[PDB]
């Protein structure tokens, strides 16, 4: 019995073999080149380019690609798998396409694009560990003692349909060999949406992300990454109860001699992906070399700090040699010394101390920002979700969590509970968190630098009195923290003056009257190089 | 405690237009057959349904050459497959009776049964083989042995011996239930509250736990018979063959051993090598050629 | 001549008195077609939905029948008049012969939307005989689900020949192949079902927040679900006030996910069909927090408009009306007529809702015009009149108490949805207030744990959450506007304001204006006020040089939306000057409201907001000039002491 | 519709005292109410006048749909007897056609709600009778010997539920023969039909698949209340206890959280829905149903 082809699926193959056999003042071609790569240092994927296969044959094959990947892709595997035979000598192959044109956002997904392939973009919330997955499984027939292997699962568990000999009659009655059958990585994310994505008025939404092979263990919880891959559907059944008529499904019943199966249709929109990527040397050796070259470079470095705040050169020098810090020792007996730096703004709530906090979260790489009553001691530390869905436990990140190796910011320091306090105590005298819910013990690391602003207790900063009365944080927090700024206002003539015209000068040119010695990225660079020095 | 609630319908709509093979079509077909065919200019088959319902009598005898020149599809479709024709055209018979007996009274029937006569040619009892299984045939031979009369059920009264739930059967292999139709058949809300009591332990009426209720129940006749080929026409040197035939109802004590008959039935089979079964005959018409006044 | 089983609707009848009704009809710009050309620049634009106000077929005689056919039997009116669309549509395009290109609109499809549906009783009034009729309802979003994939066709596949079907949905079942449909593969039930090459449509669910007009002895209030399909998803956003029309609707539900057994009480929901977002007694959404929404409407080829549309003559009219040299007075004495006098009062509400002009520098930054005012004085005098007219005016916004109030509630908490049972996040005042006014009365009652949360709103516009689950910051772009009450019985002038208010000091120099609404007795004033409060009780229904509601909505509107006014040097000197004023004046302590740099930006916002009034693109030396007299009439330092810090009772006019 | 059992009573006492036989039909409706209901409605159906008034534009869909039944009812018959008459093979003309029809049953095609409401007093006592139906009791009173009668209690409404459509008859059709099917519910869930039941697909080979369709199903408005003991009816150093009721029909939205009233129902059982571990023998539940409603105030 001859199995129903499909004229157009085979003509894309051939469209697809000969794109990779064809591409190309020293010319070359990379695509060969890239498989010869792979044969060369035992890899598993080719990375192939949106717009070399978009600039051909009109944009008919980057259309049906793009609206019918999930159709096509047998049929690429097949002609790549022609191609590597013809050009080289079980192996698993995976495609990586990149570079879209465009890009969607996760509020604007609609059902008409499920099968297609996309990019999106998000923060990453969460993620599992790597876990094995069936992927061609093999089952012992029961009636008759034949062996049938290759048996693909797609999506679901699946078995085999029919006996493949005809000594044997069976169906529907087998039997699963666990022991010579393959498996692949698998992993599932769970991202956010970005906050200046958010509409007015809304919370944010979340996506469930898959990862397989060799793309795994790649994204990390607190970061921005593109992901490019298919629109999928998966089973809800937490969709009863909703309103509205939901499609079912049964077998129909003319044309049957004579002489119950019914099924539910509810699906939820998923992401599979294939290329995951984060969104944040070179010729620039020669402008850091330049750079560092300079004699009054401090100076600079100083003023290149906070730009829009208008004076408080203490606070610049502290958030600097806060983000560039000491080194971390160790004792023969076991004794660990610190080489973090922590920092307290004092001021009353008619200050500028937030705006600090604000230049170095917008700043800093990793860093958070929190409230002292909007928080929480899980928001804080971390908590644990137990309801992995297919397996054991996993633990989501909070805000301490986040950071590390980082700063984090704590505005209105002091509203903080006593929990949370104790919660920040415990980072600080050693840097580990230690949790105990649902009957699971773990240990994390929480070696993080904390910059915090705190009001004074009467609201006013008392000068009569000295800093431990004009405080309302506990004797072990306070002891720990190496810099105490306390900023008071001066009544003055030029100075009033001249905080006036840069306000003014703010509000009439914007942008232009900022000009700072130095860029933020030039900051990033000089940072990152001088952080790995070790005096 | 509430009551069982029910079930009902009424035709508002046309649906899809009739097809030729559904048992509607036929059944209509075969009333106006019964109530319009003209033989000599006169109503033949009403005329003789209404003398029979006037005696008690509830059968029709009908030739099967009327049938074939008023309409030709649905003879070849009794002819090919009687066993799902014959009870369409019994139901037509009783459905224009129910008319019939209802305005005679004017000036509780059961399902009428369906006496087919006919003068084709026939087929020597030796002629029979397996392309005749299960079409209408007619054949030719002498009655040697009639059995006693038997008993067979029409209408079943029946009761659990358990819980005592009661219901019935009709028929028209029949076997009693397995098991006790009271759980599925959710009859009422406290009779979800009646099927558990007693703490724990579950309701389980047994196997078989329906008894018959003899004196509310009805049955009909049943008879064997046996037809051996004429012995005159037997080759030498082997004995004559026979065939066992089934015959019910108004067909029963009509003719005694000795007898030279025609027969009209269907070639059918039962299970008494490797894949044998034993052929016998369905009567549904007998004829008599006069012996032994 | 041929009705439909259970209706009385006749679709020949039907047809042809809606395009005569369509052919024929005229407003009474009010003799021409009112229709035709609605088609006309339909199809020069290329729209495909209609949106039918239902109270135009009351006017005409055939139609005073089609009318109630629509009300009571929406299904098959509404495709009848969307197949009449397109054959009218068809019939004007072919009969005068412009463009022999009409294979698209004989392709495309064609739909109307009823708009105007008569005045209903609220939702908890209807009875079964009302299910499937066509209602209107207002309220206010809270919450949306993510989009559902609806499967409209399913995809089969052979597992022995690889031959594919295709089944339509039918009333919400599909018919699954028993047999393959090949000769060669015959093989019964043989067929799997491959998900992702099936098409699916839009769906979306809402819960809606019922305001009805009349209200029961005893009744709270309640939700609703209302599902949008297709077009129309993603159309609304929580804190949103809309009005809808759609269908009445019920189902029943399934006991247990195992079993399939129903229940016999039934759950009732909305269809929506249309949506409308616009008003006449409010001002419009602030375009400047709906930027990439307007772009996906555009994308997403759905026709509900966010702000309303202006006729020429409107336009010549506002010019008009801003070309006189009465203005300011005018439009201060239009808000709230029924509050006599107050004008700095009413100028700076006036002024708060046209608000400054919002900066976004590149690169990062982002500086906002939101002003902020606290309304402090005498008991009895006329301060939640004014919140609650504001409230009333605005687009967005959510009126609260401080003692009824909580930290949680103000900004974001956890529920489980008692449909799908599982775990989302809702929003707070604040949040739902976002590109609106937020009012808060009796400010001095809330707690110190509560008012904390206010800090990052007035001095960023912005909300961070760290809790279980969520790590996101939040857009609060909501403007203030609170009241207090002195401590004691009376607001004392023989003590400074400091000791009369119960608000730490430097809390009170965050905002931009502070009132000290004093009463005093003279016998002049008070017999005006008696006069003016009791012609109101002179008819039973209220009669009282006022701008209607309507024409001021609309020219505050088109001001916001039009006009962003530029600062010059000639203010930037009389700023500076004025600041280092205010600054050294007063310099023996807590006995005054230190000046700061807010005050600084108070001004600049003031001007900002003169300046765009009037229709104005630069801010000039009036503008300065007139913010700094209103921030000290605000305070009233006319009359203070700067030593002690007292008033003088025969220094203030009233 | 509301009956009165004071005009039963005095057409009684008028039967009486003029010397003929009569019945006591006061005392059957009170101790058995549940039954007399149905008796009523099919008395009731009998004697309707015609309607003086056409159906036009502007009457409830309801009542299209009825008469839209009605007329069906008529031509189904007028087209059999046409047919009986054709075949030459009256009372008994017009039997045989009642024998072989299918109609629309006379519970769809009513459009009104018949309630009882109880003997005041006043009548009682002067025509020297005991009215049982309307001396006020309260919770802690009705006991099980009460079931299945029409009594009247005094208390103070604490709850009230939303008004919601409760099922009474579902109905389906067939695309492939054009029947439609009536699946009566009394049953607080129930199971939808799959396949066709009528005469027509019930014969043949090939049925059709049965498609819900709200418009033509039944309907209720359903209420549920509960109703709470005085302070003056509590025993001393008790609690007080509660009691629920049903309310069906046009008499909803007639009970509002806070009042004291008087509510007239008939005491019916209900499946028990415990803990099945304390369940010993055939126990029930209890609820009343709403027949008539008078306040204090
Ligand atoms: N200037 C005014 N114009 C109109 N009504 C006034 C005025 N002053 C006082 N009233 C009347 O006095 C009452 C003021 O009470 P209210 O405004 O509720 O107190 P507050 O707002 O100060 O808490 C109102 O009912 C209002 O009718
Ligand atoms: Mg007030
Ligand atoms: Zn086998
Ligand atoms: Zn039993
Ligand atoms: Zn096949
Ligand atoms: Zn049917």
């Amino acid at each position: 019995v001859k199995k129903v082809d499909d004229v157009t699926g085979e003509k894309v193959r051939e469209a697809f073999e000969q794109f990779l056999e064809d591409f190309s003042g020293e010319v070359e071609k990379v695509y060969r080149a890239q498989i010869e790569f792979m044969k060369i240092y035992d890899l598993n994927t080719i990375y192939i380019d949106y717009q070399h296969l978009s600039m051909r044959e009109n944009g008919a094959l980057a259309m049906a690609i793009s609206e019918q990947y999930y159709r096509f892709l047998p049929f690429l595997q097949k002609g790549l798998r022609r191609v590597v035979r013809k050009y080289a000598p079980e192996r698993v192959f995976q495609i990586s396409f990149f570079n879209l044109p465009t890009v969607h956002r996760i509020r604007d997904i609609r059902s008409e694009k499920i099968g297609s392939l996309l990019s999106i973009s998000g923060t990453v919330t969460r993620t599992s560990e790597v876990r094995p997955e069936l992927y061609k499984a093999s089952f012992t027939c029961d009636m008759c003692r034949a062996i049938v292997d290759n048996v693909e699962q797609s999506f679901k568990y699946t078995e085999p349909t029919f006996c493949p000999n005809p000594s044997c009659e069976n169906r529907a009655f087998w039997t699963l060999n666990v022991t010579r059958s393959r498996f692949l990585d698998w992993q599932k994310v769970r991202i956010q949406e970005n906050a200046n994505e958010i509409p007015t008025g809304s919370m944010p939404r979340t996506l469930d992300v898959i990862l397989r092979g060799d793309s795994v263990e790649r994204a990390k919880p607190g970061d921005r990454c593109k992901f490019t891959g298919v629109e999928i559907v998966v089973p809800d059944v937490t969709q009863l109860g909703l309103p509205g008529v939901k499609p079912s499904s049964t077998l129909d019943t003319r044309g049957i001699s004579k002489t119950l199966g019914v099924r539910d249709l509810t699906y939820k929109i998923s992401f599979l992906a294939c290329h995951v990527i984060s969104i944040g040397s070179s010729d620039e050796i020669n402008e850091l070399k330049e750079m560092v070259k300079d004699e009054h470079i401090y100076d600079k470095l100083v003023r290149s700090i906070a730009p829009a705040v208008f004076g408080h050169e203490a606070v610049k020098k502290g958030i600097l040699l806060q983000m560039l810090g000491g080194v971390h020792k160790s004792t023969v007996e076991g004794i660990k010394l610190r080489g973090d730096i922590n920092i307290c703004v004092v001021g009353d709530p008619s200050t500028s101390k937030s705006q600090f906090l604000k230049y170095v979260v917008g700043f800093a790489p990793r860093s958070v920002y929190t409230s002292g009553k909007a928080s929480s001691a899980a928001g804080l530390t971390a908590a644990v979700v137990r309801d992995e869905e297919g397996g054991d436990y996993t633990i989501e990140a909070g805000a301490l969590m986040l950071a590390d190796n980082g700063i984090c910011c704590i505005d209105e320091f002091d509203k903080m509970d006593i929990s949370d306090q104790v919660a920040i105590h415990e980072a600080m005298e050693q840097q580990t968190i230690s949790i105990a819910k649902a009957g699971i013990h773990a240990t994390l690391n929480a070696r993080t630098s904390i910059l915090a602003a705190a009001n004074p207790v009467g609201g006013r900063y008392n000068r009569k009195l000295s800093l431990r009365g004009n405080l309302n944080m506990t004797a072990p927090i306070m002891s720990r923290f190496d810099l105490f700024f306390v900023i008071l206002d001066d009544c003055n003539e030029k100075i009033d003056t001249e905080l006036a015209s840069h306000i003014v000068d703010l509000h009439m040119k914007r942008d232009e009257a900022i000009e700072p010695p130095f860029s933020a990225e030039q900051l990033r660079r000089y940072i990152k190089y001088a952080r790995t020095f070790k005096p | 405690s509430f009551d069982r609630p029910e079930i009902y319908s009424a035709p508002v709509l046309q649906g899809e237009s009739p097809n030729d093979d559904d048992n509607t079509e036929i059944i209509k077909s075969f009333k106006n057959f019964i109530l319009e065919f003209r033989l000599d200019s006169q109503f033949i088959y009403r005329d003789q349904l209404r003398n029979n319902i006037l005696v008690k009598n509830y059968s029709l005898t009908v030739n099967m050459e009327h049938l074939i020149g008023y309409n030709e599809d649905i003879y070849k479709k009794l002819s090919d497959e009687p066993s799902d024709i014959i009870p369409l055209f019994e139901t037509a018979i009783t459905q224009v009776a129910k008319r019939i007996s209802i305005l005679s009274r004017a000036q509780s029937l059961p399902t009428f049964q369906l006496i087919l006569n006919s003068n084709a040619n026939q087929i020597p009892l030796r002629d029979l083989d397996s392309e005749h299984v299960s079409k209408i045939v007619r054949l030719s031979g002498i009655i040697i042995s009639t059995s006693v009369l038997s008993s067979r059920a029409t209408y079943l009264s029946i009761m659990c011996r358990n819980c005592r739930h009661t219901t019935s059967i009709t028929i028209n292999t029949v076997s009693l239930p397995r098991s006790c139709l009271s759980t599925i058949e959710s009859e009422s809300s406290m009779a979800n509250e009646s099927n558990i009591g007693d703490e724990s332990t579950k309701k389980n009426c047994g196997p078989d736990p329906y008894i018959i209720i003899h004196e509310s129940s009805k049955f009909i006749d049943q008879q064997f018979l046996k037809l051996q080929e004429i012995p005159e026409l037997v080759p030498v040197g082997e004995m004559p063959r026979n065939l066992t035939m089934t015959c019910d109802r108004y067909l029963t004590n009509k003719v005694i051993p000795g007898t030279r008959v025609t027969i009209v039935g269907i070639y059918s089979i039962y299970n008494s090598g490797v894949a044998i079964r034993t052929p016998y005959i369905k009567i549904l018409g007998i004829q008599s050629d006069v012996e032994t006044s | 001549l041929r009705i439909i089983w259970g209706t009385n609707v006749s679709i020949q009848e039907c047809t042809t008195n809606f395009r005569n009704f369509l052919m024929s009809f005229k407003y009474k710009t009010d003799e021409e077609l009112y229709y035709i050309k609605q088609l006309n620049e339909m199809r020069e634009l290329g729209t495909s939905n209609l949106n039918l106000d239902a109270r135009n077929l009351l006017a005409y005689k055939q139609t005073e029948d089609l009318y109630h056919q629509l009300l009571n039997y929406p299904q098959e009116v509404i495709s009848i008049m969307d197949q009449t669309i397109k054959d009218c549509m068809v019939s004007l395009i072919v009969d005068n012969n412009l463009d022999y290109d009409l294979d698209e609109i004989e392709t495309k499809f064609y739909k109307v939307r009823p708009y105007n549906v008569g005045s209903c009783k609220g939702m908890r009034e209807l009875n079964p005989n009302d299910i499937d009729k066509l209602i209107n309802l207002k309220g206010l979003v809270l919450r949306s689900t993510p989009v559902i994939p609806d499967m409209k066709v399913a995809f089969f596949k052979c597992n022995v020949c690889d031959h594919t079907m295709a089944v339509e949905i039918d009333r919400g079942v599909i018919q699954e192949p028993a047999r393959c449909e090949r000769i060669d593969c015959n093989e019964p039930n043989s067929m799997s079902l491959i998900h992702n090459r099936c098409s699916f449509a839009d769906k979306q669910v809402i819960k809606l927040q019922e305001t009805p007009d009349f209200v029961p002895d005893g009744q709270t209030p309640h939700s609703i679900s209302l599902c949008v399909y297709d077009e129309l998803v993603d159309s609304c956003r929580a804190g949103d006030r809309i009005e809808v029309t759609g269908t009445f609707r019920s189902i029943p539900i399934r006991a247990n996910s195992r079993q399939r057994v129903l229940k016999s009480l039934y759950k009732t929901y909305v269809d929506v069909v249309h949506v409308k977002k616009v008003s006449d007694k409010r001002l419009d959404v602030d375009t400047s927090t709906i930027e990439q929404e307007l772009m996906q409407n555009k994308v997403d080829h759905n026709e509900v408009e966010e702000v309303r549309q202006i006729t020429d003559q409107d336009l010549a009219k506002i010019r008009e009306v801003a070309a006189r040299e009465d203005l300011y007075s005018l439009l201060a004495r239009s808000i709230a007529p029924s509050i006599y006098e107050l004008e700095d009062v009413k100028k700076g509400i006036l002024l708060q809702l046209f608000g400054g002009t919002n900066k976004t520098f590149t690169k990062g930054g982002r500086y906002r015009g939101d002003i902020n005012i606290l309304l402090c004085g005498d008991p009895s005098t006329s301060k939640s009149q004014i919140l609650q007219y504001v409230h009333k005016i605005t687009p967005r916004g959510v009126y609260t108490s401080g003692k009824g109030s909580s930290a949680v509630g103000l900004t974001a908490y956890i529920t489980r949805d008692v449909d799908t049972k599982q775990l989302v996040l809702e929003s707070g005042a604040l949040v739902l207030s976002d590109g609106g006014v937020c009012c808060i009365d009796e400010f001095d009652k809330m707690s110190d744990s509560t008012r904390s949360v206010l800090h990052e709103v007035m001095e960023q516009q912005t909300i961070s959450i760290a809790k279980a689950g969520i790590i996101t910051t939040l857009n609060a772009r909501s403007s203030i506007l609170a009241s207090a009450n002195p401590i004691g019985s009376r607001y004392n002038p023989n003590l400074p304001v400091t000791e009369n208010i119960d608000l730490p000091p430097p809390l009170l120099s965050r905002f931009d204006l502070v009132y000290l609404v004093l009463d005093k007795v003279d016998e002049k004033n008070d017999r005006e006020l008696a006069k003016h409060l009791t012609n109101l009780y002179l008819e039973d229904k209220p009669e009282h040089d006022v701008l209607p509601v309507e024409f001021l909505t609309m020219y505050i509107s088109y001001a916001k939306e039009h006009i962003h006014p530029i600062i010059t040097e000639a203010a930037k000197t009389e700023l500076v000057r004025a600041y280092v004023g205010m600054r050294k004046m007063g310099d023996s302590d807590e006995k005054r409201i230190t000046a700061t740099t807010r005050q600084l930006e108070s001004m600049i916002r003031l001007a900002e907001a003169h300046a765009k009034m009037k229709l104005k693109n630069v801010v000039e030396l009036e503008d300065v000039q007139e913010a700094v007299r209103l921030i000290r009439s605000a305070i009233k330092d006319y009359a203070t002491d700067p030593k002690t810090g007292k008033i003088d009772m025969n220094l203030v006019q009233t | 519709v509301i009956i009165d059992l004071d005009d039963i009573l005095q057409y009684q006492n008028e039967k009486f005292l003029q010397g003929t036989q009569a019945d006591d039909l006061v005392s059957a409706i009170q101790q058995n109410a549940n039954h007399f209901t149905e008796l009523f409605c099919r008395a009731i159906d009998n004697n309707m006048p015609l309607p003086t008034k056409e159906i036009d534009y502007k009457d409830d869909v309801l009542d299209v749909i009825l008469n839209q039944r009605r007329l069906r009812n008529e031509r189904m018959l007028s087209d059999r007897t046409n047919e009986i008459r054709s075949e030459n093979l009256n009372d008994a003309l017009r039997e045989v056609v009642e024998d072989e029809t299918e109609l629309f049953p006379p519970n769809l095609t009513r459009r009104y709600f018949l309630y009882f409401k109880p003997l005041s007093q006043n009548c009682a006592r002067r025509y020297r009778k005991k009215a049982i139906s309307s001396k006020p009791l309260s919770v802690r009173q009705i006991k099980g010997d009460f079931l299945g009668q029409l009594i009247t209690v005094r208390g103070i409404i604490t709850r009230v539920s939303d008004v919601k459509p409760a099922v009474e008859v579902i109905a389906y059709t067939c695309d492939q023969c054009g029947y439609e099917v009536f699946q009566e519910v009394n049953s607080r869930t129930f199971t939808p039909l799959s396949e066709c039941t009528s005469e027509e697909c019930s014969q043949n080979q090939t049925k059709g698949q049965l498609f819900m369709s709200t418009r033509a199903s039944k309907f209720s408005a359903f209420q549920e209340c509960k109703i709470q003991e005085l302070s003056q009816q509590v025993p001393v150093g008790h609690i007080p206890r509660s009691l629920n009721i049903h309310v069906n029909g046009t008499l909803v939205r007639s009970l509002s959280p806070g009042d004291i009233v008087d509510v007239t129902g008939i005491f019916l059982p209900a499946p028990y829905t415990g803990f099945k571990a304390l369940k010993a023998g055939l126990l029930t539940e209890t609820y009343l149903e709403a027949q008539f409603v008078r306040q204090h105030k």
